[PDB]
Parts: structure tokens; C-alpha cells; sequence
RNA sequence: AGGAGGGCGCGGCGGCCGCUGCAAAACCCGGGGCGCGAGCCCGGGCGGAGCGGCCGUCGGUGCAGAUCUUGGUGGUAGUAG
RNA sequence: UUGAAACACGGACCAAGGAGUCUGACAUGCGUGCGAGUCGACGGGUUCUGAAACCUGGGAUGCGCAAGGAAGCUGACGAGC
RNA sequence: ACAGGCGAGAGACCGAUAGCGAACAAGUACCGCGAGGGAAAGAUGAAAAGGACUUUGAAAAGAGAGUCAAAAGUGCUUGAAAUUGCCGGGAGGGAAGCGGAUGGGGGCCGGCGAUGCGCCCCGGCCGUAUGCGGAACGGCUGGUCCGCCGCUCGG
């Protein structure tokens, strides 16, 4: 038979974010790689990084 | 059996907890939780409330509104508000002023700065003032919003100036027939 | 950064947190890292959000302390003991550099317990479990 | 996004939350704006009075760049002097044209500040308070 | 990582392409290694199999067996190499089939496009 | 070790909620289904009928999710993960994975050994 | 009837942590347990190559009915004939 | 359905499949950014993993910042209890 | 602009009742006077090494045997349920099944349940102080460790 409700090609599959919230996400996520305790934290090997 | 209505239970709600996700306003929430338990305070207990309240129960305040409500009261007095402070292009005094909020516009920062205020956060706002003693708690317009506009009485109803929800504006929306009395009546 | 910060950052979701049984009242949760003393999912004895940490592992056992002006440099993090004395003897230094240096002295009875926990460890790695503890 | 949707919450549950009695059925009411005079009258008349009926004149051809008449206020005129010219200041003279606006209305206090306005267009209040502030008011096209 | 665009990357195409392969195509893909003799002998890693190489086996239980290749079945990837067979349950004899990708070349069978292959090859492989 | 947990246990119900009519039918499993026809018997709590769960039978919290050993079971995988129940001993004990093979049992059951943690399931496989 | 919250389970994608020819998935079992429950964990067997858990996010995501669809199988019955 | 064990309908059994979805326009609520502004959505530049990403075009593109009137046309002179 | 044609590339898509009707001699077999309608059907094994030979039987087949890591034995990977046969167990006066509670019988289990802990004759290590090496805490004093000595004696 045929689905239910057949999936079509128009589903909205991009998503528009505000360039200033992306520049916000980008500088958040910029500092978050300087402190040690949050790479640790995604399982990066730092033990011996200078 | 009790005679009781829901077996007695509260069947009002109320928020115990800030809806958000930020971990900066959980470390203020967890800071003032320990300031109304240990030292008794009327003003930390409502700072703690607004804490928790949603973006449409924490209006934007202006400038024009900021310095009017600290008019002379300036010196010896931080103005408080949980919410953001927004700037305002039709005055042009601004006085010094000790302003607190949660969140300052680009430009309502400069604003206080050049004229000698200081911008402060709720955690600079804990060591200068614990107990919340010379401040000005302040709140925005809460029914300052299109949306209340609708809100009340419907539109089609005497003695109402509810806004209608209509598409657009112009002589063909909605102006005949119920809107005057060469058209039927006017409610 | 402070330890309160850091401990938002990482409760929810960590690379040594392991959480068994979902989300119900079945939850059980431990830590994979060193300098956890009790290997439990708490700020007190978290290894990642805290900026003083004390370390218990065996090798000899040595004991490792972070250091709070080289928080920046990893290499020189740690400073870090090897002791090779009698019980006794390894547990007085484990007082001095925890308890009496006021370095994290709410830590020196999880400290001086797995101390216990990992000479007792070694104890029967050099000569095998010649008795079972269930009395 | 499916995962949050209630009818996933309603899994199990027979009539998926529409009842047992009154049904979920195709249309009953009619189709979108149907019986807008008949049996929907109280919601038009109550949310919606005007909806119905003609009022006005028609305007063949309406061009809306002919009634573009974008307007300012007095209170704002000053912020468009710059810092450095208000210490020069004699009067600054602003161009609101050069802002994109062509009539300049009244609303708001004005500083005690003499200013010349340069318009095509102004009202009678904001002449007034211009006057009053010691300034001037220039027509342009 | 592949940059060409056009190559493709897709499993179900690089599989379809190897096993609809024409004759002329199975000859490049069932090559064989040479022997460390060969290759340093001649300056080349591996050839395409061929019929009477002398081959030995390196990979499954027959590893270390040598002998001459009798056939090329390119239809069913596999080589037969001389007296390496197997007794059915009637006791007749059947060559066992081994991909060439598992034997290694100890002498080649040269006529003349062979030498003229491996001096086009050596050049690449000795600059 | 030596369990710490000295409560006893109490069970409020060692039966299970086998789902309403699946004795009748081959194809209804026994997983609990909360009945919702109108007319039904059992989610009308008429007497003699199945049972309900609800919140009432809930254990105390003391004593739940504790084994029968009145030890409470953490499941590893490796000897790394057994390594974290050396401080818990005598609360918590490890069971190893399923599909953990019988080369990496071995490890883990030395490994338990050593640190005194009790595994339930060692002598398996 | 209806609303809402918190959880359980299925399949992907981005991450993290693992398992497995010293036997993965699936399936079977008067095996043992945990959870009020949805479910989960282990044991024994079969099988012979892949699989899982946690965080985020997404979806063709949970069946007893619909004279429901397709396939398979009963009693009727060694009967009518 | 007021009322079902009903002499009211559907259901012999089992397996697999099987029903509030996608899109548009509004609306309330909530979350995020910025804030008298906001949106970079169509284009252009660039991009050596990339139909990602990144940069850039608005002194007027859309919604806001001002109504009322059929229209011609006018357009908020700054509160007390 | 481009659901056709020829030729390429890719995918948070489907996975044999799904995805095109068609993964296969599929617009095929087959149905209708005709216009038209329209399926089902993928998987041994690494390699056929596809089961020689003896014996019973009219044969089909069986019983031995052989190949294989395995019979995985040519609709042959795995192989659920309904339903059926046999073996063993149990019950039964016009249904049975079901809830609660015990008992009788069975099947399971040993983290199902302990054998250690303080005092004493045998085996076996060192303070205090030192020289030296590294690296700490607090904000200039004091700290720990290791290897070596030379006095020391309690463990
Ligand atoms: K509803
Ligand atoms: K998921
Ligand atoms: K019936
Ligand atoms: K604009
Ligand atoms: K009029
Ligand atoms: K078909
Ligand atoms: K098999
Ligand atoms: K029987
Ligand atoms: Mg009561
Ligand atoms: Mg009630
Ligand atoms: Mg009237
Ligand atoms: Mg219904
Ligand atoms: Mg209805
Ligand atoms: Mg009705
Ligand atoms: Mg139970
Ligand atoms: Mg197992
Ligand atoms: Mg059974
Ligand atoms: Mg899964
Ligand atoms: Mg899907
Ligand atoms: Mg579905
Ligand atoms: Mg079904
Ligand atoms: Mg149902
Ligand atoms: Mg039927
Ligand atoms: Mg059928
Ligand atoms: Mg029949
Ligand atoms: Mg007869
Ligand atoms: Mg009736
Ligand atoms: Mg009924
Ligand atoms: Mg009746
Ligand atoms: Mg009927
Ligand atoms: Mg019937
Ligand atoms: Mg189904
Ligand atoms: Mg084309
Ligand atoms: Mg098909
Ligand atoms: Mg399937
Ligand atoms: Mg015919
Ligand atoms: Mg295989
Ligand atoms: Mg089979
Ligand atoms: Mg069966």
C-alpha cells in the first residue's frame, strides 16, 4: 500500500540561526578550549601538555 | 472519607526554580538561596522570586524610566532591577547612578559609565548591599505589550477596546457591521 | 574558571562519569578518574571541578596533590609522592600534606580510608588471599 | 519534533484524546470560513465585528509609493547631532531627509537648545516647540 | 582521503564495478606480489597473474606449496597451481583454486609484452 | 566484604502483574497493560479480578534495588570499571557484562579478588 | 471524557565510554534476581559475526481488536462425500 | 450507550505490517540572542574534507519605533489621586 | 526550466510483506473478445570438497560409511509462534482458565551460611640528627618524600 503520510521533499531540513547568536556560540565554545578541566572533560589527553 | 477538596492538596502553581538553562544564573540562584535562608531578608526573599521569572514577567526598563525613579535618590542608593536595562534616545541628562541588573544593552552600559554610574551583577550587588539595604527595587512595564492589547473583554463587546487579531489594516478590515451604525450597529 | 563553574559544566555529562539504569530511581552513578578518592559523581570529591584534588593510587603508593598556581600548565599540575614505609608512616604523611596543611581537610578521612583500601590491595597482591572477610 | 508531541504521550489511550462521544470527524462546522453568518455569527460578531459589509471608496491603481510620508519625532531630532557639534553649538542644523524622513512631528520635550530643522514637511506642534527652543525651522523639497 | 571528483566512494557502485568486471579488467585486478628475489631483481612490487608462472603460496594451508600456474579462471578469481588438488569422495583428483592476491611470483614467464611491461612499471617505481 | 546494610528487607508483593486475559489469549505477553475499556472488570478493581499496580506497593527506600546478598549490583565490563567499587565494597557488589568473554573474566575475578569486591556471577562461563 | 508531569522501550546522526572467534546479534529455557510498573540485569543452551551503554539531537518510533492487510495453521474431520 | 455477561455488534489461532503526520498562516506560553532597534532569508566573496562553515551587501528590504479619518488631510504642547 | 534520453556524483532514505509493480529469463507467468489487469520468487559452503563404496528395498529411499571446522546435504546461514507426534510427569462426576491464601510434589541456589578478630615463642625494619637530590603549603617562617651515611632502639 502507500505510508501513512508520505515524506516529501519540502520538510524544512535547514535551520536559520542569527548570525549574532552564532558568533556568540562560536566565542563561548572558543573559551571553553582554554581551560584544562573542560577538555579533560571531553575525553582529551592532556596530561602531559606543557 | 474527609470532607476535603483534592484530598486538601495545593492546586496552585508557582515556580521554585529559573525555567533556563544558564549556568550563570544557577550559580545567582544558588547564592541567593543561601542569603534569604540565613539572613532573613525581605528584599533577598523577592530578589530570589524574580530570579526565577520568565522573559515576559521581567519587562525592559529604559533609561527615561531610570532616571526619573532615581531622580535625587542617586547618591547612597543602588537601583535594582532583574532584567535588562535598555537605552533611550529622548533624554539627554543622565545622572550618576548605581544601577544593578541582569542583563545591560552596548549602549545603556556606555550610558552609565560616561556619566559616572557603575553597571554592577547581582553577585557585585550581594558584597556591596547583603541584606539589600539603601536600593531602589525597580520593575519594568508588564503590560506594556501588543499581546496584552488583545488581552480582556473581546473586541465585539460594549465598552471594549480589546485589539482584534486581523491580518492587516486598511478600510476593508473589518470597519462594517458591528463597528458603526450606518452598517447595522456598533458595539 | 572556579570549581563552581566547572561542576555545572560537567555534572551532566562527563567522560569518566559512568551512569547505569537510566533515569529512575534505579540510577547508579561512579567516577573513572584519579584523584577521586570514593570514585562518586559529587563536587566534593570530584577530580575534574575542583581546584585542590589529592590522589591515592598504587604504583609503593604514591600520593599526588595538585598545585593551585599551575592550574594553566598540566605538566607541572601535580605534585606527586612515593612511599614505600609502613602503614603507619604513610598514613602520618598522608595527614601532613592533606589534614594539618589545611589542604582540603575535609578530604583526609576519605584519604586515609582508601590509603587503607589500596595497602590492604597491595598486601595480597604480593602474597595471595589466604582468608575470606565475610564475619 | 516528534519525540515531544503528546499524541506519543496518548499511546494506548483508545479515542487519542478527541473523546468518545464527540468524535474527531472530518469536518463538523463546514470548511474555513463556513456559516460565518449562520451558525458561527457569535464568533464573528464577538472576536470579529466589521468583518462583514462595505465602507470607503475604491482606489483603482493604488500606488503606495505615492502616500510614503515616513515621519520623526521632536524628542529623537537631537540624536542625530553629533557629540562634537553639540559642543561647537549657534544652532546644528539637521536634514531629516538625509535620515529618511519627510515630516517632522511633535511628540516629546526638546532640550532648551536652539536647533534649525531642515523638512519638507512639519506640524503645527513641532514648529511650536522648535520656536520655543530657540531654533528655526527650514522648508525643503 | 579521495579528492577526484570523479571517483566515486560508494560501496554498492565500487562492488558492482569489481564483480561485472570484463576479462581485459580481471587480468589488473588478479595480480600477484613478486618475490623479494623478483623484486629486487626487476624494481616492481606486483603483476598481473599469467599462465606457466611459477608461483608459491604463502596464505591458507597450502602455504609454502610451490608449482607452476596450470589456469586462470578470471570467471571464479581463482588460479589452479600445478599438483596442488584435492581427492573428491570418489577419489578422483580436483585442482584447488587460490586468489592471486595470496601466492607471490618466484619466476616469470617473459615473451615479449612481460619485459616491456616491467620496464613501464620499474620507471615509475624506480624514480 | 561484610554487608553494611542491617535493615531488613521487606517485600510488599513477590508476585508479578501478569497483564489481564494474557492466560487466555497465546499472543497477549504478560507485560503489564493498564486496561481502558469501559466496562472492564479489572480496571473497575472488582474483587477476585487481576490486580493493579499503583504507588502503594512501592518498597522503602532504604532497602530497594538491594540484592538478596543485601548487596546493591553495579555491572562492569573491564577491570577498569571494577576498579571503581574498591571503596564501595561493602555496599555495592559487580556483576560482570554478559558478553563479557571468559579471558576477561578471568582478569576481573583476580582483579575482585584482590580488592575484596564480591562478584556475583563469577564462577559463570 | 479530558489535561499535564516524570519515566520505560525502538531506529538513526553528532560525541564519549566499551564488548566480541577465550564466541557478537537474534532465538530457546519448571534457571536467578532488581524495579509499583513500562522494563532491566545475570545464568545455561543454540548460533557463528557483529553489538552495546551514557550525553545531545532527530524520527516512517510501542497493537488485541478496525466483517483491518499479507502469509502460515487449527477444530470441524478421516467427516460430508 | 442512561444502562452490556447480554438473546446488541467485532473477535477461530499465530507471525509480520497497521492509524493526529508534513507543509503554510496566525495565536498564547516557554527558551535563546540582540534591543529602539532586529532580521543577512537573494545575491556576492571565499572556502584543499565539505550542498558545512566563515565574511559581506539595508542611509532605509520586512516587521517594529504613531494615530485617526471613506477621503481630502491632519497628527500626541509632556498628569494627578 | 527540466519526474524524458545519454553520462557522472552523493545521501541522518528502504532493507526482500520494506524500497519502484519488478534486488531474480518483470511489464514477466497468468487473466480478459477487447480497451486493459498484473504477481509470487534473494542467502549451502572458504572451496563442491555436492556424499565413493557395502547392505536392504521394484523403486523412491533407509542403515552403515565418506567430505567438511561444521552437515550447512542443491528453496541447503540463523530458524520464533500458531499447530502436530513421541517420551516422561500431573489432574479430571454437565467447560476450563483467573485473583488471594496456604499445603503436597518437583525444579533450582552455596554472596544459600561463619570460621575471623584482640593478647604471647619463632621469621624479619627503622626513629633523633645529619650530607644530598628533587618537587610542595601559606603569605618571610615552617612541610613531606626518596636514596647513603654516623649515633639510636622501639616496630
Ligand atoms: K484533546
Ligand atoms: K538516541
Ligand atoms: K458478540
Ligand atoms: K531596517
Ligand atoms: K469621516
Ligand atoms: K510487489
Ligand atoms: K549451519
Ligand atoms: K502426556
Ligand atoms: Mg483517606
Ligand atoms: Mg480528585
Ligand atoms: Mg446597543
Ligand atoms: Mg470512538
Ligand atoms: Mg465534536
Ligand atoms: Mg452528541
Ligand atoms: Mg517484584
Ligand atoms: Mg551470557
Ligand atoms: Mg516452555
Ligand atoms: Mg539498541
Ligand atoms: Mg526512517
Ligand atoms: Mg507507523
Ligand atoms: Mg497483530
Ligand atoms: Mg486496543
Ligand atoms: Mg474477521
Ligand atoms: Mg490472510
Ligand atoms: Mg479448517
Ligand atoms: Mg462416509
Ligand atoms: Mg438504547
Ligand atoms: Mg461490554
Ligand atoms: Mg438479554
Ligand atoms: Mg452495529
Ligand atoms: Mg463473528
Ligand atoms: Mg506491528
Ligand atoms: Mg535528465
Ligand atoms: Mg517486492
Ligand atoms: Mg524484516
Ligand atoms: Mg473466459
Ligand atoms: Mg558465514
Ligand atoms: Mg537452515
Ligand atoms: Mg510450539
Amino acid at each position: 500500500g502507500r505510508m501513512f503520510a508520505p515524506t516529501k521533499t519540502w520538510r524544512k531540513w535547514h535551520r536559520r540561526v542569527n548570525v549574532h547568536l552564532r558568533r556568540v556560540a562560536v566565542a563561548s565554545a572558543l573559551a571553553a578550549t582554554s581551560v584544562p578541566s573542560l577538555v579533560l572533560a571531553r575525553g582529551h589527553r592532556i596530561e602531559t601538555v606543557p | 472519607g474527609i470532607d476535603l477538596v483534592a484530598g486538601g492538596r495545593n492546586k496552585r502553581t508557582k515556580r521554585v526554580a529559573p525555567k533556563s538553562d544558564d549556568v550563570y544564573l544557577k550559580l545567582l540562584v544558588k547564592l541567593y538561596r543561601f542569603l534569604v535562608r540565613r539572613t532573613k531578608s525581605k528584599f533577598n526573599a523577592v530578589i530570589l522570586k524574580r530570579l526565577f521569572m520568565s522573559k515576559t514577567n521581567r519587562p525592559p526598563l529604559s533609561m527615561r524610566r531610570l532616571s526619573n525613579f532615581m531622580k535625587g535618590k542617586e547618591e547612597k542608593n543602588i537601583a535594582v532591577v532583574v532584567g535588562t536595562i535598555t537605552d533611550d534616545m529622548r533624554i539627554q541628562e543622565v545622572p550618576a547612578m548605581k544601577v544593578t541588573a541582569l542583563r545591560f544593552t552596548e549602549t545603556a552600559r556606555a550610558r552609565i559609565i560616561n556619566a559616572g554610574g557603575e553597571c554592577l551583577t547581582f553577585d557585585q550587588l550581594a558584597l556591596r548591599a547583603p541584606t539589600g539595604e539603601n536600593t531602589i527595587l525597580l520593575r519594568g512595564p508588564k503590560n506594556a505589550r501588543e499581546a496584552v492589547r488583545h488581552f480582556g473583554k473581546a473586541p465585539g463587546v460594549p465598552h471594549s477596546h480589546t485589539k482584534p487579531y486581523v491580518r492587516s489594516k486598511g478600510r476593508k478590515f473589518e470597519k462594517a457591521r458591528g463597528r458603526r451604525n450606518s452598517r447595522g450597529f456598533k458595539v | 574558571v572556579p570549581g563552581s563553574l566547572v561542576w555545572e559544566l560537567v555534572k551532566k555529562n562527563n567522560c569518566f562519569l559512568i551512569k547505569q539504569f537510566g533515569n529512575s530511581n534505579a540510577k547508579v552513578q561512579f567516577s573513572k578518574e584519579p584523584n577521586n578518592l570514593y570514585n562518586v559523581h559529587s563536587y566534593k570529591f570530584s577530580g575534574l571541578a575542583n581546584s585542590k584534588t589529592v590522589a591515592v593510587q598504587p604504583s609503593a603508593v604514591v600520593l599526588s596533590t595538585t598545585k593551585t598556581k599551575k592550574q594553566n600548565t598540566p605538566a607541572k599540575l601535580q605534585h606527586k609522592t612515593l612511599m614505600r614505609k609502613e602503614f603507619r608512616k604513610m598514613a602520618k604523611s598522608v595527614k601532613n600534606q592533606v589534614c594539618d596543611n589545611y589542604y582540603r581537610p575535609d578530604l583526609t578521612k576519605p584519604a586515609l580510608a582508601r590509603l587503607s583500601a589500596v595497602y590492604r590491595s597491595l598486601q595480597v597482591s604480593k602474597s595471595g588471599i589466604k582468608k575470606k572477610n565475610r564475619q | 519534533t516528534t519525540r515531544f508531541k503528546k499524541n506519543r504521550k496518548k499511546r494506548g489511550h483508545v479515542s487519542a484524546g478527541h473523546g468518545r462521544v464527540g468524535k474527531h470527524r472530518k469536518h463538523p462546522g463546514g470548511r474555513g470560513n463556513a456559516g460565518g453568518m449562520h451558525h458561527h455569527r457569535i464568533l464573528f460578531d464577538k472576536y470579529h465585528p466589521g468583518y462583514f459589509g462595505k465602507v470607503g471608496m475604491r482606489y483603482f491603481h493604488k500606488l503606495s509609493n505615492r502616500f510614503y510620508t515616513p515621519t520623526v519625532n521632536v524628542e529623537r531630532l537631537w540624536s542625530m547631532v553629533p557629540s562634537e557639534k553639540a559642543a561647537e553649538a549657534k544652532a546644528p542644523v539637521v536634514d531629516v531627509s538625509q535620515f529618511g524622513y519627510f515630516k517632522v512631528l511633535g511628540k516629546g520635550m526638546l532640550p532648551e537648545k536652539p536647533i534649525v530643522v531642515k523638512a519638507k514637511l512639519i506640524s503645527k506642534i513641532a514648529e511650536k516647540k522648535i520656536k520655543a527652543a530657540g531654533g528655526a525651522v527650514v522648508l525643503v523639497a | 582521503m579521495k579528492r577526484n571528483p570523479r571517483v566515486t566512494s560508494s560501496r554498492r557502485k565500487c562492488r558492482k564495478a569489481h564483480f561485472t568486471a570484463p576479462s581485459s579488467v580481471r587480468r589488473v585486478l588478479m595480480s600477484a606480489a613478486l618475490s623479494s628475489e623478483l623484486r629486487h631483481k626487476y624494481n616492481v612490487r606486483s603483476i598481473p597473474i599469467r599462465k606457466d608462472d611459477e608461483v608459491q603460496v604463502v596464505r591458507g594451508t597450502y602455504k609454502g606449496r610451490e608449482g607452476k600456474v596450470v589456469q586462470v579462471y578470471r570467471r571464479r578469481w581463482v588460479i589452479h597451481v600445478e599438483r596442488i588438488t584435492r581427492e573428491k569422495v570418489n577419489g578422483s583428483t580436483v585442482n584447488v583454486g587460490i586468489h592471486p592476491s595470496k601466492v607471490i611470483v618466484t619466476k616469470l614467464k617473459l615473451d615479449k609484452d612481460r619485459k616491456a611491461l616491467l620496464d613501464r612499471k620499474a620507471r615509475g617505481r624506480a624514480a | 566484604a561484610v554487608p553494611l546494610l542491617t535493615r531488613k528487607i521487606v517485600k510488599k508483593r513477590v508476585k508479578h502483574f501478569k497483564r489481564a486475559h494474557s492466560d487466555r489469549y497465546i499472543g497477549l505477553k504478560q507485560s503489564w497493560r493498564r486496561p481502558k475499556g469501559i466496562d472492564s472488570r479489572v480496571r473497575r478493581k472488582f474483587k477476585g479480578c487481576t490486580l493493579m499496580p499503583n504507588i502503594g506497593y512501592g518498597s522503602d527506600k532504604k532497602t530497594r534495588h538491594y540484592l538478596p546478598n543485601k548487596f546493591k549490583k553495579f555491572v562492569v565490563h573491564n577491570v577498569s570499571e571494577l576498579e571503581l567499587l574498591m571503596m564501595h565494597n561493602r555496599t555495592y557488589c559487580a556483576e560482570i557484562a554478559h558478553n563479557v568473554s571468559t579471558k576477561k573474566r578471568k582478569d576481573i575475578v583476580e582483579r575482585a579478588a584482590q580488592l575484596d569486591i564480591v562478584v556475583t556471577n563469577k564462577l559463570a562461563r
